[PDB]
């Protein structure tokens, strides 16, 4: 067994981490006090769930997680919330004042003063590991901390844990879901500094999550809790293979092996189905054919783009619930004759399939209905470059007038870092255009 | 259409289907960047205090 | 209030559309790069489809289908017809065609090789770039991506004049992927007797005798139907339009899964110009599909108004000249 | 994360007093500093503006400054006058004679250290000081001259903290002396350099609203100040109440100020009766020029950034539909090169006596009109060196007037520069 440390950075990283660990405990039969009656080995073990949870002699199951934020009000909710008893205090790290939506302030000014404490707390987690695989890193693109501190942390993790895999779950900014004016700057600055240190990164567009919450859950004005419980179902689908007995995506390395033929193009598109309203007075359960077809609906993608106008480099289907391989193949055959699925010609036209028999777990009193089967598709398609072009265009609009740049220079950043990061994104856009 | 690498266990199973075949910066360096930005912040503050002293 | 932007200053059709939109008092034109629009009249090339449908609270409609170029480029249209099972290599209404570069199909073309062919490209404009020849060597020496297409040696000739023509049909596909065929088409005729300028019917290429038989070498349906009755004892609908409707519907149904916007975050409509040849057996052949067509001067008013009614006000309601093909 | 509030001179202390009456009522604090509210939302962020003294008393983190006793004896006798910390009243006896030089260079300079003593005492019992807010006028002597001297000395002692002002711009329609354009031109130069956000309150705009809209035949300063404390309560709502927002002063400045010198905001309020106001009426009115508190027409400029704060219980779907409708009807008046530069914020706690309200904060290039009109009034007198002896008698030279005029004209030019940017 090989351990995984999760790192949540900034408000969005922390609140999503809350939602994920709430869900994990429900999936594994772990109560909020950390106890786990099914675990008949007290004080330790090397089961699959031990990749995410350590154990104390009192039988408490403790997330291998650190929460980091530059101000204390979000993590203070963790310290006093339902799951307060779950986390060691050393794992919840807060500063005095935040990065004010300024990458430069999170990276240079405040980052410099807190990074060694964060690394010291992570090292304590790593010293509990018999064989650490690497890190899962959760943050917003748009926040000062999420962008600026995460990129500093990623650089230092590469130094201190050179061999170890790093995966990101990144929240891509959408004005539907309260954004700062400067989030295009922060997104581009953090992508450029983080690109070479991330092996595989899952972007979640707040616009897509927002729309699914409106259209499928009939929530007129989604809250962060609504957004985060939906996001945590997708994260759980992606990480289920590390926490349960399985044979696909068993370690962090396998995500790169299966999804990323070229290091820079390491942003797989996630599509999830079905999302069903819990207050649905009457519902009808969808079949394997139907949820697999739904994975090629842009309305169900985590990033709004059009895969029919890109090319695929890799594709994984992750099913939870009542699914057998025979159904998956019949559904794939039907879809391939009806959908625009074009692979790049230097790659096999195939699907790696994983099935976990336990149907998705849902938070009691939540917005999501229990379904007999669900699937998350991870596909590396050039179509996701649409989101980069959108973001790069907004950056270009503001940067041509140098709007807001003085805030970043004022924190010790040089204007040259702006254009350097922007030319890296242009190269990245050209890379997608070459392969697609 | 071919099914390969079928693995089964009590929790589920995994397999691959194929439709068609095909046709870092050091610690010192980061520290220097951080110190360079700090120095520029220190320069700008000193210019401010010098302006205010005048 | 509805808002739109103009990004193709050379479109005669949407110049008249935007003029109509403004003259309704309920549409306002924004600068080219204001993203807060309802309607984009996009540019012919490099239209940034990826930036549409992300402005919160705005219904966004554009006047091009992303992916429709596959039908509207010559080389790619040949590939589409050949490799689409619904159109098939057996397709009876499209001349034998091969894609030739200066994958390539030079060998299979030679195998097939009345042996007159025509070579063209979509880079060919204003008449030049085209070569009709009976020896394959002269055609390939002229090319050195082009298409080599069987030249229809037996075209239907209008009398008097013994003269070749082509038929342009205008087709509007709305956001619901309804297919609307403008009831008025145009014939673009040669002013020169056909001799096996009198082989290329393009309006610019047309030569003395230009305008002799009809204003600007353009014959409309009322007269052409009336000629078909007098000379051939048949009708335009029976002998030609049934085939035209079938071809239009086949082409557009074929790519519908690849380009439809019915479940997308933005919506598309598009005006297409289809070009047909008629042979002497009254068989209709597709020659080209044009993704950015102009219109006949007399028909500019009616058709531009119909675009606003069917494609624009259907999505943006205010306060039939088309045949629906289904 | 604490804010230290400072109020200076007659206008600054009278508007300041009303501000603390209003927000004390919103937070459930009685005139004796006892909390008698009904909701925990009232206390959750009470520490932003109030210190807790034993007996669960809440004392405003407010410093009251004047160069003469009168207005601060009025505050002390006022409704909530007992709430303020007695040590936090810092006053001289001489006055400043509506003279910026006396506030800035002579009478004010004798008093400023002891004010900075109270500021230091407040700042040093802060867990993590956000920054400072100052209320003053720009047309008199103490708030104008001594107030900007305070800002300069605060910036030197706390160079990394945010500084905000609610600044009242003079107008001949509502004028005490003819030297107001001199006093205001000298102050605007200070504000350009040493504040992060300045909320521009034009007494001309305030008067016209009381006369034309509120139908007040004879507005008093009290009527003007009622509009101002209401707007002050609105713009600080996102600091004082638990929202999904999570914004400190620095975050507000980062999102609202794209170029360091262009940090002068037009505020606005709606409504300006027991009748239920619908969301469309609220949104239409808060963007109406007639609801603006800087006498500038937004249709004469372009918006760089806008914040719109709605208070009360209402449909947010409706809020968004009307916001997006207002933008389409004003498409021409937002700059295209700052994407998504209109922020909508909601707070479920309505102000006293209103079911719903809306506060507008606009960084518009139309604000140049305010500075242009002050520059014109300045130059009409300065061309003849009229009334200058009051200032040269305090040791100022004419060159310092020429520089301040020059600096303001530069500010006007920069606004026109970005108004024409495409
Ligand atoms: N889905 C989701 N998005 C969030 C959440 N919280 C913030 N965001 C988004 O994250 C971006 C803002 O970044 P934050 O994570 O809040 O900022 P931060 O990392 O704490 O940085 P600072 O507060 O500037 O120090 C915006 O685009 C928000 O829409 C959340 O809980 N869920
Ligand atoms: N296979 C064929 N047989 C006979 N004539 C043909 C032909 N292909 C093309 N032509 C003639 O050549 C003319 C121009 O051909 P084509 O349509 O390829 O050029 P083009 O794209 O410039 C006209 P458009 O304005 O419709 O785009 C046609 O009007 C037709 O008369
Ligand atoms: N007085 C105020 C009040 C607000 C607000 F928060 F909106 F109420 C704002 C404000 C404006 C804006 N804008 C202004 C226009 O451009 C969009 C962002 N953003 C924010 N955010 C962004 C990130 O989350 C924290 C608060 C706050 C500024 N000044
Ligand atoms: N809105 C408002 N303006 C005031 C008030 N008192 C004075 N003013 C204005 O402020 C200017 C006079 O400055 P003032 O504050 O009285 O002088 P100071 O005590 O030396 O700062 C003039 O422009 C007056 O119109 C007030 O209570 N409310
Ligand atoms: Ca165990
Ligand atoms: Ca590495
Ligand atoms: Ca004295
Ligand atoms: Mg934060
Ligand atoms: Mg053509
Ligand atoms: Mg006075």
């Amino acid at each position: 067994m090989r351990e995984c440390i999760s790192i949540h950075v900034g408000q969005a990283g922390v609140q999503i981490g809350n939602a994920c660990w709430e869900l994990y405990c429900l999936e594994h039969g772990i109560q909020p006090d950390g106890q786990m009656p099914s675990d008949k080995t007290i004080g330790g073990g090397d089961d699959s769930f031990n990749t995410f949870f350590s154990e104390t002699g009192a039988g408490k199951h403790v997330p291998r997680a650190v929460f980091v934020d530059l101000e204390p009000t979000v993590i203070d909710e963790v310290r006093t919330g339902t799951y307060r008893q779950l986390f060691h205090p050393e794992q919840l790290i807060t500063g005095k004042e935040d990065a004010a939506n300024n990458y430069a302030r999170g990276h240079y000014t405040i980052g410099k003063e807190i990074i060694d404490l964060v690394l010291d707390r992570i090292r304590k987690l790593a010293d509990q590991c018999t064989g650490l695989q690497g890190f899962l890193v959760f943050h917003s693109f748009g926040g000062g901390t999420g962008s600026g501190f995460t990129s500093l942390l990623m650089e230092r993790l590469s130094v201190d844990y050179g061999k170890k895999s790093k995966l990101e779950f990144s929240i891509y900014p959408a004005p539907q879901v309260s954004t700062a004016v400067v989030e295009p700057y922060n997104s581009i600055l953090t992508t450029h500094t983080t690109l070479e240190h991330s092996d595989c990164a899952f972007m979640v567009d707040n616009e897509a999550i927002y729309d699914i919450c409106r259209r499928n859950l009939d929530i007129e004005r989604p809250t962060y809790t609504n957004l985060n419980r939906l996001i945590s179902q997708i994260v759980s689908s992606i990480t289920a293979s590390l926490r349960f007995d399985g044979a696909l995506n068993v370690d962090l390395t396998e995500f790169q092996t299966n999804l990323v033929p070229y290091p820079r193009i390491h942003f797989p598109l996630a599509t999830y189905a079905p999302v069903i309203s819990a207050e649905k007075a009457y519902h009808e359960q969808l079949s394997v054919a139907e949820i697999t077809n739904a994975c090629f609906e842009p309305a169900n993608q985590m990033v709004k783009c059009d895969p029919r106008h890109g090319k695929y480099m890799a594709c994984c289907l992750l099913y939870r619930g009542d699914v057998v391989p025979k159904d998956v193949n019949a559904a794939i055959a039907t879809i391939k004759t009806k959908r625009s699925i074009q692979f790049v010609d230097w790659c096999p036209t195939g699907f790696k399939v994983g099935i976990n028999y336990q149907p998705p777990t849902v938070v009691p009193g939540g917005d999501l209905a229990k379904v007999q089967r669900a699937v998350c598709m991870l596909s590396n398609t050039t179509a996701i470059a649409e989101a980069w072009a959108r973001l790069d265009h907004k950056f270009d609009l503001m940067y041509a007038k140098r709007a807001f740049v003085h805030w970043y220079v004022g924190e010790g950043m040089e204007e040259g870092e702006f254009s350097e990061a922007r030319e890296d994104m242009a190269a990245l856009e050209k890379d997608y255009e070459e392969v697609g | 259409m071919e099914v390969i690498e079928l693995n089964k266990c009590t929790s589920g199973q995994s397999f691959e289907v194929i439709l068609k075949p095909p046709s870092d910066p050091s610690l010192e360096e980061i520290q220097k960047k951080l110190e360079a930005a700090e120095e520029r912040r220190k320069y700008q503050e000193a210019e401010l205090l010098k302006h205010l002293a005048e | 209030m509805y808002t739109f932007v103009v990004r193709d200053e050379n479109s005669s059709v949407y110049a008249e559309v935007s003029r109509l939109l403004l003259a309704t008092g309920q549409w306002k034109r924004l600068r080219k790069d204001n993203p807060r629009f309802n309607l984009m009249l996009g540019e012919r090339n490099r239209l940034p489809f990826g930036r549409l449908g992300h402005e919160p609270g705005l219904v966004q409609l554009v006047n091009y289908y992303r992916g429709a170029d596959k039908l509207c480029r010559k080389a790619s249209l040949v590939k589409l017809i050949k490799t689409s099972p619904e159109l098939s290599e057996s397709c009876t209404w499209f001349p034998e065609s091969y894609v030739i570069y200066p994958t390539d199909e030079r060998e299979v073309f030679l195998a097939a090789y009345g042996n007159v062919w025509i070579a063209k490209s979509s880079a060919g404009a204003k008449g030049e770039g085209i070569l009709i020849s009976s020896e394959a060597s002269e055609l390939l020496d002229f090319i050195d991506v082009h298409v080599i297409q069987k030249y229809l040696e037996k075209p239907l000739l209008l009398e008097p004049g013994h003269r070749k023509f082509d038929i342009r049909s205008w087709v509007l596909v709305d956001h619901l992927y309804n297919i609307y065929l403008y009831r008025e088409g145009v014939l673009r005729t040669s002013s020169e007797p056909y001799n096996s300028t009198c082989h290329l019917t393009n309006h610019c290429i047309q030569s003395k005798n230009y305008g002799r038989y009809e204003e600007g070498n353009e014959m409309f349906f009322e007269e052409f139907n009336q000629y078909l009755m007098d000379a051939l004892n048949t009708t335009l609908e029976n002998s030609i339009l049934l085939q035209i409707k079938h071809i239009i519907r086949s082409c557009l149904m074929c790519i519908e899964p690849a380009i439809s916007t019915k479940h997308l975050h933005y919506q598309s409509f598009q005006l297409f110009g289809f070009d047909f040849m008629v042979d002497e057996e009254l068989k209709v052949w597709l020659i080209e599909v044009n993704g950015a067509p102009a219109c006949a001067q007399k028909l500019y008013a009616e058709l531009c108004q119909g675009i606003v009614d069917v494609a624009i006000s259907s999505v943006f309601p205010l306060a039939s000249i088309f045949i629906k093909l289904h | 994360r604490e804010i230290v509030h400072i109020q200076a001179g007659q206008c600054g202390n009278q508007i300041g007093a009303k501000f603390w009456e209003v927000i004390s009522d919103e937070h459930g604090i009685d005139p004796t500093g006892s909390y008698h509210g009904d909701s925990d939302l009232q206390l959750e962020r009470i520490n932003v503006y109030y210190n807790e003294a034993t007996g669960n008393k809440y004392v405003p983190r407010a410093i009251l400054v004047d160069l003469e006793p009168g207005t601060m004896d009025s505050v002390r006798s006022g409704p909530f006058g007992q709430i303020f910390r007695p040590d936090n009243f810092v006053f001289g006896q001489s006055g400043a004679g509506n003279n910026w030089a006396k506030g800035h260079y002579t009478e004010g300079a004798e008093l400023v250290d002891s004010v900075l003593d109270v500021v230091r005492k407040e700042s040093e019992s802060c867990d993590c000081l956000q920054g400072f807010q100052l209320t003053h006028s720009l047309g008199g002597g103490t708030g104008s001259g001594m107030g900007t001297l305070l800002i300069s000395k605060i910036r030197e002692e706390y160079p990394d903290r945010i500084m905000n002002t609610f600044s009242v711009m003079p107008s001949p329609k509502v004028s005490d002396t003819v030297v107001e354009p001199y006093n205001a031109t000298l102050s605007v130069h200070q504000l350009v350099e040493n504040t992060d956000e300045t909320y521009c309150i034009d007494n001309e705009a305030l008067y016209d609203i009381c006369f034309r809209t509120l139908k007040l035949t004879t507005p008093t300063y009290g009527d003007l100040n009622h509009l101002v404390s209401a707007t002050m309560s609105g713009v600080t709502t996102c600091l004082r109440f638990p929202g999904q927002l999570n914004a400190d002063l620095r975050k507000l400045a980062v999102n609202m100020v794209p170029f360091p010198r262009l940090h002068f905001f037009m505020p606005g309020f709606a409504p300006l009766q027991y009748r239920a106001l619908t969301v469309p009426e609220l949104t239409q009115q808060m963007f109406d020029s007639k609801n603006m508190m800087a006498a500038c027409d937004p249709r004469h400029g372009r918006y760089l950034t806008v914040a719109a704060i709605f208070r009360g219980r209402m449909s947010m779907k409706e809020v968004d539909e009307q916001m997006l409708n207002v933008q389409n009807k004003n498409s021409s008046y937002f700059v295209e090169w700052i994407p998504n530069n209109v922020k909508t914020a909601v707070c479920d706690i309505p102000p006293r006596g209103l079911k719903m309200s809306a506060t507008f904060i606009g960084n518009s290039t139309a604000i140049q009109e305010l500075f242009k009109r002050i520059s014109e009034q300045f130059t009409a007198m300065f061309r003849r060196k009229a009334f200058l002896h009051w200032y040269t008698g305090e040791g100022m030279d004419e060159m310092e007037f020429t520089e301040a005029e020059s600096n303001m004209n530069d500010l006007v030019s920069e606004y026109q520069q970005y108004q024409d940017a495409t």
